[PDB]
RNA sequence: GCAGCUUGCUACCUCGAUGUCGGUUCUUUCCAUCCUGGCCGUGCAGCAGCGGCCAAGGGUGAGGUUGUUCGCCUAUUAAA
RNA sequence: CCUGGGGCGGGACGCCCUUGAAAAGAUAUCAAGGGCGCGCAAUGGUUGACUCAAGCGGGUCGGAAACUCGCUGAAGAGUGC
RNA sequence: UCCGCUGGUUCCUUCCGAAACAUGUCGCAGCAUGACCUGACUUGAGAUCGUCGGUGGAGUAGAGCACUGAUUGGCGAUUCCGGGGUCCCUCGCUCGCUUGUCAAACUCCAAACCCCCCGUCAUCCUAGAAAGUCGGAGUCCGGACUGCUGGGGUAAGCUUGUAGUCCGUAAGGGAGACAACCCAGCCCGUGGUUAAGGUCCCCAAGUGUCGACUAAGUGUUAAUACUAAAGGGCGUCCCAAGCCCCAGACAGCUGGAAGGUUAAGCACUUCAAAGAGUGCAGCUCACCAGUCGAGGUUUGGGGCCCCGAAAAUUGACGGGGCUCAAGUCGACCACCGAUACCACGGAGUACCGCAAGGUAAUCUCGUAGGAAGGCGUUG
RNA sequence: AUCAUUCGCGAGGAUGUAGUACGAAUGUCACUGCCAGUGUCGUAUCUUACGUUUUGAAGAACGGGCCAGGGAGUGUAUCUU
C-alpha cells in the first residue's frame, strides 16, 4: 500500500502532472492519500515523484494514521466507536491490520474521507529540492516513508 | 514561400520501404470490413487513388459506410470529427 | 583501530583503485572518513566513491 | 578571422555542398605523414579534444605542419606515422547592410569534433615515444580545443 | 583574450525636445607612462640608444593652414 | 503594402515540392534549395507483346562513334517540365 | 466636418475571468471571421486532463555507409577511355581488399517523448457527460524563465519559432535591492509547526559536530542579460603505475677522466675507473671505488589556489569583518523562519434541501471583459 | 523542562517520566476604575505616490501648484435577442 504524501505546491508545475495529482486527491501540500499496489497507481505515483513522497506503509502508520488524522463527511474526527459501529473488529489497530492484511479497504469505513490532512513534518524534513536517493525527501522512501509519517503525526 | 498543397511534406509519410516497394500483397485490397469496425489508416503509396490526405496518416477511423469500393470512415483530427474515404488498400484492421 | 579501505572512485573522465590506509574508532566511522576524505581531497560526492570492502587491521 | 567566431557548435551541420555555392576549400594539404607503408609500429598514441569545438581548416592545417615539422626533426622523416584523422566537413559561412538578408557566403570549411574524439594519431618507436608526446603537444597548441594525449598501443611499453 | 576610448550590429530608454560638432574656460579621473624618479637585460666600452618591469606626485607648452576632431608643418622643449 | 526605421535593391504580394520543423498534427523570419503562369490529336484511352540504364564477350575500314547476338542487370532507365 | 491618431470617461460588493494567436483585408497603429472568456436555454449518459497493457503511425536524437552526394591513405589489377620524354616502356583516372572521416534537403538501422483506437484503473458526472442554439464582449504592440546543439547571426538585455510554466493580471516569505529566480498561489482574527533560505554581528536561530582542503582576503555570487579565457605552475593535498632501492640508489664529501688522436677535440689485445668530447693547453661533467645510511626519480588522472589579470567621481562578499573559518568539498545534528500546512472561532460564495439546514482536500488571487446584488443625488 | 536508561566518534537521537504540567478559546468567582476612541511623538516590521501610455513606471515617459463648483454612453428610425 503505497502512502502517497505530497510535499509541493501547484505553482509552476505542468498540467498533466497537477491532473495526476488531482486524480490522487492531492491538492495541497502535507496531504496523505492510502492507494493499492496496482500498475495502474504505480504508474500515476511515478508520474508525480517530484513533487509527493510515497512508500510501503506499515500497519502501525496507518493506524496511528487514521486514529490521529481521520475526518469523516462534515470534518468529524474518527474514533474507535465509529470504527466499531461501521466494521467488525475490535479497534482502529485491527482494522490497520486488515488494511495492510489486503482483506480490507479504506472504503469500508462509510463516509470516509480519503484524504488525510496531515501537520507539517515536526522537526522539518529533509527538503524539496533533491530526491530521497539524493538526500531530499521526494520521491520512494520505500518503508521509510513511516518516519516522515510519524513526523508528520 | 512554402506551399499548401495536399502532398506537401509527405517525403516520408507516402514512401514506401525498400523491401515492400513495388507491387503490395493484392489481398490487402479485398479486406470486406464490417460497419462500426475500427480500422487503422497506414496509406500504401502504391495505391494512388481513393487516398486520404497524408494528415490522417496513423488515425484510426470507425467505419460507417460504403461508397462502392472506398469505406466511410468517421477519423479524429485534433478535436473534430472528420468522414475520410478511403479504399481498402490503404486501410488495416486493428487487431484485439 | 586502524583499517584498511579498497575501491575505485571517479577522478575525473576516468576510475582509479585505492587502498588506503585509514584509522578511526570503529569500521562505520572508516568507511565515513573515506567518503569524507575522497570528497574533500577530489570533490567528488559518495555516488563517486565505491567502498569494496573495509578490512580491520 | 579569429577562430573564436567560428568555434563554437550551437548550429546543426552545413555540408551538403550540392545545395550551397561556392565553397573556398580546405588550406590542409595532407592528411598521412611520415611512413605510410610501415605498420609495425608498436607505441602509437593519439591527441584527443576534450570539448565540442569547429576546428577550422586552417587551425588543423598549422596543427599539422607544427607536429609534422617538429615529428621530421625529432624522428627523421620516416621514423614516424602520423594521421590526422577528421576531414574539414562542415562548411563555415559568414554574414559579410545590417541584418536584413543574413545568410551570409561561405568562407571556409571546419571539422566539427566531438569530446574525446581523436584528431592525430601517432605511431612511433619505442625510443621516439617523447619526441613524438612532444610534438602532439605542440600540435594541440595550435587548435581552439583543450587536448590531452592518450596512448593507444605499448601502454606496458612506456611504463 | 582584455578595453569599450573608431566604425559597425541592435532597437531596450527618451519624439507634450535630455539644445546637436570643434574651440575656449575650469575641475577631476584611469594607466595601457611621453618626460621627471627606481630597476632589469643587451648583440650595454663611455656618450647615446634599444626592449621590459615598478611608479599617476608634478609636467605635457607657443605658433602657420584648415570650422575642424584627426593629421601635417615650424621653432623651442626634460617631454612637448 | 511588406521591409531588423524609411528609401535604393528585392517580392519571401497568387500557386507547387524538399529541409527548417524538435519521428502525430501545427509552426515564423528579406530562412535555405527552387519551380510555376506552360506544352501535347498525341507526348491521350484501352488491349496485346515485350523490358530498360550501364557493363563484359562475338561480329568486316560499320574504329575505342552507329547496327546486331549472348550473359549480368528490382531499375542503377523511362514516365513532357 | 472627418480621422483607424492623442487625452479623458464620475459609486460599493459578489460570482466567473481572458487574448496579445490563425485566415482575409490598399492589410500591418484598424477591422471581420475563428480560437480563448462570460450569461442563459435545450438536450438527456456518458467524458478523458492521468496511469498500466495491447493493436497501429513513426523516420527525429543516436548510429551507420545499405542508396544519394562528399572524404583519407596503403595494397593488387583497370593490359582497354587517358597524361608524358617499333605508339619499345613512363603512367593519372577506374575497379576490388584493408584503413580514416561526414551530411540540414542521405538511410540497411533506429529510440525516449508523442498521436489515433481498444481494454483496465483513476477522476468528473442525473446537484447534469458529450453535443446544440442564442445574448455580451474583450483580443490580433506582448514579454520572460527552463528545454529543443531550435533557424539566422561574430555576438547581443539581438531577431524569429516551438513545449511547459510564469509576468501581464500575482499577494505573503527569501535571495541587498530583483515584473516574470525558490517556497507559495491569498477571505478575517488567534495559536502552533514547517516550506524556501539562514543561524559570528548588522538580524530570530550554531563562534554547531565529524573528516579534509585553501594562504590567495582567493572566496564569503543557486538560476541568471548580474560570474574572464587559452596556456603554465619542482604552490600545496591525493590516487595509480614503471624505473633504481639497506647484495647500500638519490643529493653532498675524497683518488682518476691516465691507452688514445693533431681522425688541428669547443668554424685500443684488455683494465671496476679515459670520448673522435659537457665547460671558463692545463681550468669542467657523463662515468667505476669509498662515504653518511634511506628513500629517490619519471609518467598519468584528480581537488583547491596562483601567474596569465590594465579604466577612467571614493565603494561595494549587501556592510562590518572572517584564516583547523564567519571560505571550499563529503556528510550530519539541533534550531530559526511565511497569510503555506494543522486547529479553533468568524465572513462570503457554489450547489442541494419545502424549511431548519447539509456538503466543499476536491470553494475563496486577479487586468481587458461578461453576469448578479446593493449605496447615493434630484424629481 | 528536570531526572533515569541506552545508543552515537561527536553535535545529538530513541525510550520512559508524558501525550503529563502547559496550551487559543469557552464559562464562572473574586479584584480593580479604567477602557474603546481621538491628536502628536517614539520604538520594531513592511511599503520608491496616483491615473495613463506601456511587454515592463518611483521613473531622468506623459498629466496635475492648491481648493471649490461645472465636466463625458443621450434621442429618433430600423434590425436582432
Ligand atoms: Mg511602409
Ligand atoms: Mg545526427
Ligand atoms: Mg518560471
Ligand atoms: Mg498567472
Ligand atoms: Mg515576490
Ligand atoms: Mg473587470
Ligand atoms: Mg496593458
Ligand atoms: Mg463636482
Amino acid at each position: 500500500m503505497y502512502a502517497v504524501v505530497r510535499l509541493r505546491g501547484q505553482v509552476n508545475v505542468r498540467y498533466t502532472i497537477e491532473d495526476t495529482m488531482k486524480m490522487l486527491r492531492l491538492h495541497k501540500v502535507n496531504h496523505c492519500v492510502f492507494v493499492p499496489e496496482n500498475p495502474h497507481y504505480k504508474g500515476m505515483v511515478q508520474k508525480v515523484k517530484d513533487y509527493v513522497a510515497y512508500g510501503k506503509i506499515d500497519a502501525k502508520t496507518l493506524a496511528e494514521v487514521l486514529e490521529n488524522r481521520g475526518r469523516l463527511e462534515g470534518d468529524t474526527r474518527l474514533t474507535e466507536e465509529y470504527i466499531r459501529e461501521n466494521t467488525d473488529y475490535d479497534s482502529i489497530q485491527a482494522f490497520a491490520e486488515a488494511v495492510i492484511e489486503g482483506k480490507s479497504s479504506l472504503k469500508d469505513i462509510p463516509k470516509l474521507k480519503p484524504v488525510f490532512r496531515l501537520h507539517p513534518p515536526r522537526k522539518g524534513h529533509a527538503g524539496i529540492k533533491r530526491t530521497v536517493q539524493q538526500g531530499g525527501v521526494l520521491g520512494n522512501h520505500d518503508e521509510n516513508i513511516n518516519v516522515l509519517l510519524h513526523k508528520m503525526r | 514561400t512554402n506551399s499548401h498543397g495536399e502532398k506537401r511534406c509527405t517525403r516520408y509519410k507516402l514512401q514506401k520501404t525498400v523491401r515492400e516497394r513495388g507491387i503490395s500483397p493484392v489481398s490487402r485490397a479485398i479486406q470486406e470490413f464490417e460497419e462500426g469496425q475500427m480500422v487503422h489508416i497506414d496509406i500504401d503509396p502504391s495505391v494512388q487513388k481513393g487516398m486520404p490526405n497524408p494528415k490522417f496518416q496513423g488515425s484510426t477511423g470507425k467505419v460507417i459506410g460504403q461508397r462502392g469500393r472506398s469505406y466511410v470512415l468517421e477519423v479524429r483530427s485534433g478535436n473534430a470529427m472528420k468522414e475520410v474515404f478511403s479504399l481498402p488498400q490503404h486501410l488495416k484492421p486493428q487487431k484485439y | 583501530k586502524s583499517f584498511i579501505v579498497k575501491g575505485k572512485f571517479k577522478a575525473g573522465s576516468t576510475w582509479e583503485k585505492f587502498t588506503k590506509k585509514i584509522e578511526s574508532q570503529n569500521e562505520k566511522n572508516a568507511t565515513d572518513k573515506t567518503y569524507s576524505i575522497f570528497g574533500s581531497k577530489h570533490g567528488v560526492k559518495r555516488s563517486q566513491v565505491q567502498i569494496e570492502s573495509v578490512a580491520e587491521e | 578571422k579569429p577562430g573564436s567566431m567560428y568555434r563554437n557548435v550551437r548550429q546543426r551541420s552545413f555540408t551538403r555542398r550540392k545545395y550551397m555555392g561556392g565553397v573556398p576549400g580546405s588550406q590542409v594539404i595532407h592528411y598521412d605523414m611520415g611512413d605510410k607503408a610501415n605498420t609495425s609500429f608498436p607505441v602509437k598514441i593519439s591527441l584527443i579534444v576534450e570539448e565540442k569545438c569547429q576546428i577550422r581548416h586552417t587551425a588543423l592545417e598549422a596543427a599539422r605542419i607544427t607536429a609534422n615539422r617538429h615529428l621530421v626533426a625529432d624522428t627523421g622523416k620516416m621514423g614516424f606515422y602520423m594521421k590526422l584523422r577528421v576531414y574539414p566537413h562542415e562548411v563555415i559561412r559568414e554574414n559579410k547592410s545590417g541584418m536584413r538578408r543574413a545568410f551570409g557566403k561561405n568562407v571556409g570549411t571546419a571539422a566539427r569534433v566531438k569530446p574525446m574524439q581523436k584528431i592525430f594519431t601517432v605511431a612511433v618507436e619505442k625510443q621516439n615515444f617523447k619526441a613524438a608526446k612532444e610534438a602532439l603537444w605542440h600540435a594541440g597548441q595550435k587548435l581552439p580545443t583543450p587536448c590531452r594525449i592518450v596512448v593507444d598501443e605499448g601502454a606496458e611499453l612506456v611504463q
